[PDB]
C-alpha cells in the first residue's frame, strides 16, 4: 500500500485506522547506556511495532507494518519471527510472499535473516523449482557471496538437484579462474556425486588444474584444490607429481610451486623414502629460501617446518644420545 | 646501519611482493590491484612528502570516541537495533584494552540496560523486549565479565541460561542461533563461551558438537559456516575456540589448518584477507591471527618440540604496520581498510588483533613487540573470549562457588 519511500508516506501516528491503538514507546531505562538517536519515521514505526507485538494483534494491518519495520532494519529478527507467525496465521498466499521476499535481497544480499526466510518458504512449499535461477542471478552481481553459495548448497542437497551444477561451474571458472568459492563448489559436487576414488575422475581433474595452473601460475586457488584432492591418500603416493612440477620450476615458478615441493618431500620423508638424506636437504634449502627471499610473510612458518623435518627426519633423529 | 629502513612495508623489496597476475585479468586481480595501489601511497606518503614516519596509536582520539559512544550514538547505527549488548561489549573491550577505566556509574548503568535486554526464559535480546538470541548472549556475558563486579555477575540468570541452551540443541550437534532460526559454528562458539564461563556445562550439553564442528573443516584446511561450506576466518576462529574450551582441538587436522591461516596473510599488506584469493580487512587482525595463540597452545599441548619460544607463526611486525599505517582514523575509532569509515566493530577488533600482535606468552615464557613508540603497547587479550585474561580468571573462579543447575 503505502511505500516507506513514497513521498507521500504518512507517520502511523497520523494514520486514522491506527487510532485506536497507543503506541508502545522503548524501555531503556532512567539512564541509557548506547542509546540511539532514532529518527522520526524509526521511532514512529517501532513504537507501534512494539504495541502489536505486545497484544499478539494478528491482523492484516500488523502483517504490512512488519513490512515497514523490516526495511527501516532488516536485521530486526524478532519482526521477521512475528512475521511468519502472522503468516501462517492469516493464511498469506506463499507464492506472494515468495515475490516479496527476493526483491528484498535484491536490494540487500548480505543479511541473515532474508536468506534464512527465503529457505523457511521454500520448506513449507517444498518447491525448489525457482532456487538456482534466482541465486544465479545474485551471483551474477557478486560472485562470491557468501549466503548464496550456502543457499545454494542447501537447495542441490536437500532436494537432490545434482545434474547440471558441474556445468554452472565450468561457467563461473571461465568467467574468471581466481574465484575461491566456484573451487569450493567444484570439490562440494563431485564429492557428493562420483567421489575423488574413480582414478578416471581423479584423472581428469588434474590434468585440467595443472592446465589451469600454467596458464596462471600465481593463481592460488587452483594450488590449493590440486593439493586438497591428493593430499588425503598421500603426496607421495604420485610419483610423477614430483618430476613434473619441477619441469614448470623455469618459467612458470611461484612461491607456491616451491610450497608444494616441500609438502611432496615432507610426506615422502613420512612414508619412509629412498635417499632419506638427500630429501631433507633438498627440503631444508626450500625452507629457507621462502623463509630469506620468496615467502618472507611466512618465515615463522617455513622456519618451524624446516625445524620440525629436522626434529624428525634427521639421520641422528633415532640415534640414541649415547652414540 | 643509517640506510636501513626500521618499518618493513617501507624496504624497497618490498616493492617486489605487489601482486603478479601473468597478463591474466580477472575481477579478483583487478580489485585486489586498487586495494595495493591504495595501500602504497599510505606507505609512499612519507618519502614524498619528506618526513621521518612515525607510528603512534592515537589513545585520546580513540577515547573520546568511545567515552561517547558508550552513551550514545547517532542515527547511523539503526541497522545495528538488535545488537546493542554487542555495542556494550565492542565499547567496553576497546577501553579495557586502552586501559582506561570504567567509572562505577557506567558499570551499573550498563547492568541495568542489559537486564532488560534479559528474556524471562533465558538469554539475552538485541534490545529491550526483543527475544533472545545467542550472538546477543555471548555479548552481554563478555560485557558483564569485563565489568566483573559482583553486581554484573548477578546479573545473568543461570538456570534458564541453560535451558535456552537446551531448547537451541539439534541431535546432531549443532546449535539453531535462536528459535525458529538458523544453524552455523558461531553458535557452537557463542553457547560454548558463555556456558563455560558460568560453569553451567552439562554431561550431555555438548554431545555431538565438537563432531559437528569436525565435519566443517573442508579440502582447503580451514573451517566453513556449515559442512560443505568454503573455508573462512570467522567460522575457523568460532569452530578451534569453542573445540578448545571442549578440549578436543585433536578433532581437527591442526596441521593442514596451520598451513592455511599462515596463507591468509597479505604479503604486500601486512594484514590479513578472510578467504583465499579476497581483501584486506582490519578486522581479521583478530579472527584470523587469534587463530595462531590457539594452534600454538594446543601444539604445545601435544608436546611439539620445534614451536618457537617468543613469536607467533606470522609476522607481527608486519600486522601492527598495517594497522597503525592504514586501519586509524584521524578523528579517532579505527577501520577496515583505507577508504572506509570507523565503526565499533573495527575498533574493537583491530585493537584486539593489535594486541595479540604485541604480546607473545607460552607458559613461562614472555616477549612483546611494539612497533613506533611504547606508548603504543596496549593490555594483552585472551585468545578464545577476546577479555582481559585477568577477567576469565575472575569470572570463572567466582561462578564455580556456584553448583551445575540441578546439580
Ligand atoms: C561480512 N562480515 C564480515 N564479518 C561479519 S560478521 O562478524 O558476521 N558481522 C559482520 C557485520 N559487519 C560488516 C563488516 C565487518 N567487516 C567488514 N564488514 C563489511 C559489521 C557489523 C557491525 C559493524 C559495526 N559497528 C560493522 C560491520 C556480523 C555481525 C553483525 C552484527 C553483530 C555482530 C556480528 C560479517
Ligand atoms: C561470534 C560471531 C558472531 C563471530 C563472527 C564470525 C564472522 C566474522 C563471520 C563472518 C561471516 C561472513 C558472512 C563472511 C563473509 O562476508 P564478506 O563476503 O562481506 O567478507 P569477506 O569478503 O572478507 O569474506
Ligand atoms: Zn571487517
Amino acid at each position: 500500500f503505502l511505500s516507506l519511500d513514497s513521498p507521500t508516506y504518512v507517520l502511523y501516528r497520523d494514520r486514522a485506522e491506527w487510532a485506536d491503538i497507543d503506541p508502545v514507546p522503548q524501555n531503556d531505562g532512567p539512564s541509557p547506556v548506547v542509546q540511539i538517536i532514532y529518527s522520526e519515521k524509526f521511532r514512529d514505526v517501532y513504537d507501534y511495532f512494539r504495541a502489536v507485538l505486545q497484544r499478539d494483534e494478528r491482523s492484516e494491518r500488523a502483517f504490512k507494518l512488519t513490512r515497514d519495520a523490516i526495511e527501516l532494519n532488516a536485521a530486526n529478527y524478532t519482526v521477521w519471527h512475528f512475521r511468519r507467525v502472522l503468516l501462517r496465521s492469516l493464511q498469506k498466499d506463499l507464492q506472494e510472499e515468495m515475490n516479496y521476499i527476493i526483491a528484498i535481497i535484491e536490494e540487500q544480499p548480505k543479511n541473515y535473516q532474508v536468506w534464512h526466510h527465503r529457505r523457511v518458504l521454500v520448506e513449507w512449499l517444498k518447491d525448489p523449482s525457482q532456487e538456482l535461477e534466482f541465486i544465479a542471478d545474485i551471483l551474477n552481481q557478486d560472485a562470491k557471496n557468501y549466503h548464496a553459495w550456502q543457499h545454494r548448497q542447501w537447495v542441490i542437497q536437500e532436494f537432490r538437484l545434482w545434474d547440471n551444477e558441474l556445468q554452472y561451474v565450468d561457467q563461473l571458472l571461465k568467467e574468471d579462474v581466481r574465484n575461491n568459492s566456484v573451487w569450493n563448489q567444484r570439490h562440494f559436487v563431485i564429492s557428493n556425486t562420483t567421489g575423488y576414488s574413480d582414478r578416471a575422475v581423479l584423472e581428469r581433474e588434474v590434468q585440467y588444474t595443472l592446465e589451469m595452473i600454467k596458464l596462471v601460475p600465481h593463481n592460488e586457488s587452483a594450488w590449493n584444490y590440486l593439493k586438497g584432492i591428493l593430499q588425503d591418500r598421500g603426496l607421495s603416493r604420485y610419483p610423477n607429481l614430483l618430476n613434473q612440477l619441477l619441469d614448470l620450476q623455469p618459467s612458470h615458478s611461484s612461491p607456491y610451486l616451491i610450497a608444494f615441493l616441500v609438502d611432496i618431500y615432507e610426506d615422502m620423508l613420512e612414508n619412509q623414502c629412498d635417499n632419506k638424506e638427500d630429501i631433507l636437504n633438498k627440503a631444508l634449502e626450500l625452507c629457507e629460501i621462502l623463509a630469506k627471499e620468496k615467502d618472507t610473510i611466512r618465515k615463522e612458518y617455513w622456519r618451524y617446518i624446516g625445524r620440525s623435518l629436522q626434529s624428525k627426519h634427521s639421520r641422528e633423529s633415532d640415534i640414541p644420545a649415547s652414540v | 646501519p643509517v640506510w636501513s629502513e626500521p618499518l618493513y612495508s617501507l624496504r624497497p623489496e618490498h616493492a617486489r611482493e605487489r601482486l603478479q597476475d601473468d597478463s591474466v585479468e580477472t575481477v579478483t586481480s583487478i580489485e585486489q590491484a586498487k586495494v595495493e595501489e591504495k595501500i602504497q601511497e599510505v606507505f609512499s606518503s612519507y618519502k614524498f612528502n619528506h618526513l621521518v614516519p612515525r607510528l603512534v596509536l592515537q589513545r585520546e582520539k580513540h577515547f573520546h570516541y568511545l567515552k561517547r559512544g558508550l552513551r550514545q550514538l547517532t542515527d547511523a547505527y539503526e541497522c545495528l537495533d538488535a545488537s546493542r549488548p554487542w555495542l556494550c561489549y565492542w565499547i567496553l573491550h576497546s577501553l579495557e584494552l586502552l586501559d582506561e577505566p570504567i567509572p562505577q556509574i557506567v558499570a551499573t548503568d550498563v547492568c541495568q540496560f542489559l537486564e532488560l535486554c534479559q528474556s524471562p526464559d533465558g538469554g539475552f535480546g538485541g534490545g529491550p523486549g526483543q527475544y533472545p538470541h545467542l550472538a546477543p548472549t555471548y555479548a552481554a556475558v563478555n560485557a558483564l565479565c569485563i565489568i566483573g563486579t559482583e553486581e554484573a555477575y548477578n546479573v545473568i540468570n543461570r538456570e534458564k541460561l541453560l535451558q535456552y541452551l537446551y531448547s537451541l540443541k539439534q541431535p546432531d550437534g549443532s546449535f539453531l542461533m535462536h528459535v525458529g532460526g538458523e544453524v552455523d559454528v558461531r553458535s557452537a562458539y557463542c553457547a560454548a563461551s558463555v556456558a563455560s564461563l558460568t560453569n553451567i556445562i552439562t554431561p550431555d550439553l555438548f554431545e555431538g558438537t565438537a563432531e559437528w564442528i569436525a565435519r566443517c573443516q573442508n579440502w582447503e584446511g580451514g573451517i566453513g559456516g556449515v559442512p560443505g561450506m568454503e573455508a573462512h576466518g570467522g567460522y575457523t576462529f568460532c569452530g578451534l575456540a569453542a573445540l578448545v574450551i571442549l578440549k578436543k582441538e585433536r578433532s581437527l587436522n591442526l596441521k593442514s589448518l596451520l598451513q592455511w591461516v599462515t596463507s591468509r596473510q597479505m604479503r604486500f599488506e601486512g594484514g590479513f584477507q578472510g578467504r583465499c584469493n579476497k581483501l584486506v580487512d582490519g578486522c581479521y587482525s583478530f579472527w584470523q591471527a587469534g587463530l595462531l595463540p590457539l594452534l600454538h597452545r594446543a601444539l604445545h599441548a601435544q608436546g611439539d618440540p620445534a614451536l618457537s619460544m617468543s613469536h607467533w607463526m606470522f609476522h607481527q611486525q608486519a600486522l601492527q604496520e598495517y594497522i597503525l599505517m592504514c586501519c586509524q582514523c584521524p578523528a579517532g575509532g579505527l577501520l577496515d581498510k583505507p577508504g572506509k569509515s570507523r565503526d565499533f566493530y573495527h575498533t574493537c577488533y583491530c585493537l584486539s588483533g593489535l594486541s595479540i600482535a604485541q604480546h607473545f606468552g607460552s607458559g613461562a615464557m614472555l616477549h612483546d613487540v611494539v612497533m613506533g613508540v611504547p606508548e603504543n603497547v596496549l593490555q594483552p587479550t585472551h585468545p578464545v573470549y577476546n577479555i582481559g585474561p585477568d577477567k576469565v580468571i575472575q569470572a570463572t573462579t567466582h561462578f564455580l562457588q556456584k553448583p551445575v543447575p540441578g546439580f
